[PDB]
RNA sequence: CCGGGCACUCUAACGGGACUGCCCGCGAAAGCGGGAGGAAGGAGGGGACGACGUCUGGUCAGCAUGGCCCUUACGGCCUGGGCGACACACGUGCUACAAUGCCCACUACAAAGCGAUGCCACCCGGCAACGGGGAGCUAAUCGCAAAAAGGUGGGCCCAGUUCGGAUUGGGGUCUGCAACCCGACCCCAUGAAGCCGGAAUCGCUAGUAAUCGCGGAUCAGCCAUGCCGCGGUGAAUACG
């Protein structure tokens, strides 16, 4: 995450198609679930937390 | 199987014959899991073994998977310089395993373009001492008994 | 008057209500042999029956969804065999050995990761 | 009987055969026999003097066929390749012509395997 | 089997710039950045200079050629 | 007669405040169609453990909304009163109509 | 098989429909 | 389908039950063998969970951080190209080489998920992709939707073919400012190699392998045959 790279914050675009989504809390470009803002990393720190209400440890 | 035995696995009866035996050989005909296009099969096949002979298929069945069984095979073993194939006695069940699973494979060398017709052949010229099958058992036996020479190697 | 016995098979489920009459058998309206048909199996979920010597004496309506056939083939089988213990219970002392009553616990093993198929683990070279 | 240029179908279904017919594919046929009353099942050598008739009428002008195809598929791509199209020069040096890798595959555009040495020492696995 | 829709595109930078040159002459030379535009008939004569990623191609352009996009002339890879 | 749906990631923070919108319904209203339970709406999240590579890790995460009905017939208004505004459930959201 | 673009398995492993597969 | 009713299926919440308790044998004991009852036994089946430590293992391009280096540029914006190059070589996979098969038609059983400028019923135009119109849905109440293999009927008749769909020509749809480089998709034409693979080598012990299709994450679209999941059908074999 370059620092002149998280202009992403852009409602203008310029393009629709440029908008892309980055992490919230790392600027992580890929992996970023758009049900959190936050990308895979982040993700699995926070569950770890607690701070991600409802989410937790999967098994069947 | 390093820690237990391993034990058997049952086979529910043929929903005709009422013959383990039968679906045995109708899994070693299956393929991809498609156990009704399996069944199918030997039943059509099991019904060309008449108006072709008075006999009822199951005794023609039942008697082929006999002449097909191999009552000695030969085995590897290395003893210090080579390998040396070793005859000896084939188990009760690896007989019928063997018989089997050679009949399918015999059946689909054959030409005749259909399933059905293959197996139904198959099991027919096995029943009185030719084909494909019977071949192998003999080929098998008769690898066995050439290696005589190495019979001290029992095991 | 009526017996209903459930049956489960492979997260199939099976509503199987004997009653007395000539043997005539349902499923979903369609007939027996016109929900199956083509499947050599099928004859095996009347099995229950035969064992306890029925058939000629019970009809039978069955509601069956969930799963595939050859599963509901299988509950059926309890249905069958469930409901024709309420008729006469002196016959779970005949579908015991027969195992009819038994649920059958085989069913689809979760997808691991890593992994293909659960167990079918991918392939390596190493060289 | 022979239809639609120098070509002779024969012993079987009249669909089936004209797919032997250069620029008549499956559909092509099926839409023949059908503008055309045939009965797509029957076999060629069974078909009417009148009915093979109708057929190459049909066929023959209608659409483009054999030599004439050839022609015309040959004429475009010579097109592509004068025009110094990149399109045309990836025919111009049989490489895949629509957006392929070339890393790996392409064997169908380049033909047998010209193998050459190469560097072992890095583990190329 | 190409395809664009209904609306073929081209970059108005030449778009009027090309037929500007038509309004009193044709002119010699251009310079784009845009090898993702269409080739209409107006351009055809005149002679565009293609970028490759790296330089300005001169590219006369033909009747036959009409429909094709600039880049199609102006090849990006270097190759043996 | 007033459809109630009540949606949580808690199976008590609802389960439970699903009786306080009933029994304080029962003795002020009709007999209320008790709570209904519905199917529950897993959302799974599979990430890969590791911040780099070893991508065959993964553990997996998951976030189920859990609804519950209830469903009161006779719009009582009698009953509008021990409810309105009288609960303990803080992570709950509740959509209800006539 | 499979992988033929104008068949109905062709079109059902690719996902799509059309004149080989049509959309009922 | 309506009245109607919550017995049944189901939905989701609590709880019951399995403990070698229960019976014969061996045993010093733990426990081992066998049976009975039971849906289930002896760890019932599958997960989450992985010690002290190891490999100066992997990641300073997720993030954090010491040191070091650049600070009209090793910073920044942009247009275009490149990451998609191709004499070659390897890995992982996909689709196959076919008759236990391929095709067309008709007919039948699923689970888990997703859906507001979103899934899109149904209607009309188009061979079709799709376009125009438009009902319902805050979604156990509507949509994605067809499940596929299967069953029934017909066709093909052993052929590089009605096997196999590479490659290439043409026309066109769609997302997007824009599809040359470099998207997917439909339709016509083309119709390649491939007849089951040398030495060598991988997976799997049961609802597993094998086979069939279905959903989702990311995402405008998509190069997913990938990945994480779901259910259908359903083996062989293990002396040792
Ligand atoms: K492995
Ligand atoms: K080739
Ligand atoms: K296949
Ligand atoms: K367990
Ligand atoms: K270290
Ligand atoms: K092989
Ligand atoms: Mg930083
Ligand atoms: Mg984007
Ligand atoms: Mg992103
Ligand atoms: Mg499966
Ligand atoms: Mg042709
Ligand atoms: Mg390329
Ligand atoms: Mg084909
Ligand atoms: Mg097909
Ligand atoms: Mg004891
Ligand atoms: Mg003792
Ligand atoms: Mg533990
Ligand atoms: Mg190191
Ligand atoms: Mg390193
Ligand atoms: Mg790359
Ligand atoms: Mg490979
Ligand atoms: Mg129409
Ligand atoms: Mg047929
Ligand atoms: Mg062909
Ligand atoms: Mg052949
Ligand atoms: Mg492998
Ligand atoms: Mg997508
Ligand atoms: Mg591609
Ligand atoms: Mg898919
Ligand atoms: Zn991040």
């Amino acid at each position: 995450a370059r620092k002149a790279l998280i202009e992403k914050a852009k409602r203008t675009p310029k393009f629709k198609v440029r908008a892309y989504t980055r992490c919230v809390r790392c600027g992580r470009a890929r992996s970023v679930y758009r049900f959190f803002g936050l990308c895979r990393i982040c993700l699995r720190e926070l569950a770890h937390k607690g701070q991600l209400p409802g989410v937790r440890k999967a098994s069947w | 199987a390093r820690r237990r035995r391993a034990e058997v696995r049952q086979l529910q009866p043929d929903l005709v014959y009422g013959d383990v035996l039968v679906t045995a050989f109708i899994n070693k005909i299956m393929r991809d899991g498609k156990k009704n296009l399996a069944a199918r099969i030997f039943y059509d096949a099991c019904k060309i073994i008449q108006e072709k002979t008075g006999q009822e298929p199951l005794k023609v069945f039942k008697q082929a998977v006999e002449n097909v069984k191999p009552r000695m095979e030969v085995r590897s073993r290395r003893v210090g310089g080579a390998n040396y194939q070793v005859p000896m006695e084939v188990s009760p069940r690896r007989q019928q395993s063997l018989a089997l699973r050679w009949l399918v494979q015999a059946a689909n060398q054959r030409p005749e373009r259909r399933a059905a017709v293959r197996i139904a052949h198959e099991l027919m010229d096995a029943a009185e001492g030719k084909g494909g099958a019977v071949k192998k058992k003999e080929d098998v036996e008769r690898m066995a008994e050439a290696n005589r020479a190495y019979a001290h190697y029992r095991w | 008057e009526q017996y209903y016995g459930t049956g489960r098979r492979k997260e199939a489920v099976a509503r199987v209500f004997l009653r007395p009459g000539n043997g005539k058998v349902t499923v979903n309206g369609q007939d027996f042999n016109e929900y199956f048909q083509g499947l050599v199996r099928a004859v095996a979920a009347l099995e229950p029956l035969r064992a306890v010597d029925a058939l000629g004496r019970f009809d039978a309506y069955i509601t069956v969804r969930g799963g595939g056939k050859s599963g509901q083939i299988d509950a059926i089988k309890l249905g069958i065999a469930r409901a024709l213990v309420q008729y006469n219970p002196d016959y779970r002392a005949k579908l015991k050995p027969l195992g009819f009553l038994t649920r059958d616990a085989r069913v689809v093993e979760r997808k691991k990761y890593g992994k293909h198929k659960a167990r079918r683990a991918p392939q390596y070279s190493k060289r | 009987a022979r239809i639609a240029g120098v070509e002779i179908p024969r012993n079987k279904r009249v669909d089936v055969a004209l797919t032997y017919i250069y620029g008549i594919g499956k559909a092509r046929a099926k839409e023949a026999l059908e503008k055309t009353g045939i009965n797509p099942a029957t076999r060629v050598k069974d078909l009417t003097e009148a009915e093979v008739v109708r057929l190459r009428e049909y066929v023959e002008n209608t659409w483009k066929l054999e030599g004439e195809l050839r022609a015309e598929v040959a004429a475009n791509i010579k097109r592509l390749m004068d025009i110094g199209c990149y399109r045309g020069l990836r025919h111009r040096r049989g490489l895949p012509v629509r957006g392929q890798r070339t890393r790996t595959n392409a064997r169908t555009r380049k033909g047998p395997r010209k193998t050459v040495a190469g560097k072992k020492k890095a583990p190329r696995k | 089997p190409r395809s664009l829709k209904k609306g073929v595109f081209v970059d108005d930078h030449l778009l009027e710039k090309v037929l500007e040159l038509n309004a009193k002459g044709e002119k010699r030379l251009i310079k784009t950045w845009s090898r993702r535009s269409t080739i209409v008939p107006e351009m055809v004569g005149h002679t565009i200079a293609v970028y490759n990623g790296k330089q300005h191609v001169p590219v006369y352009i033909t009747e036959n050629m009409v429909g094709h996009k600039l880049g199609e002339f102006a090849p990006t890879r270097t190759y043996r | 007669k007033i459809r109630i749906k009540l949606r949580g990631f808690d199976h008590k923070t609802l389960d439970a405040s699903a009786q306080k919108i009933v029994e304080a319904a029962r003795r002020s209203g009709a007999q209320v169609s008790g709570p209904i339970p519905l199917p529950t709406r897993v959302r799974r999240f599979t990430v890969i453990r590791g911040p780099f590579k070893h991508k065959d890790s993964r553990e997996h995460f998951e976030l189920r909304t859990h609804n519950r009905l209830v469903d009161i017939i006779n719009p009582n208004r009698k009953t509008i009163e021990q409810l309105m505004t009288l609960d303990l459930p803080t992570g709950v959201e509740i959509e209800i109509k006539t | 098989g499979k992988g033929d673009r104008r068949t109905r398995r062709g079109k059902i492993w690719r996902g799509t429909y059309g004149k080989y597969r049509p959309r009922k």
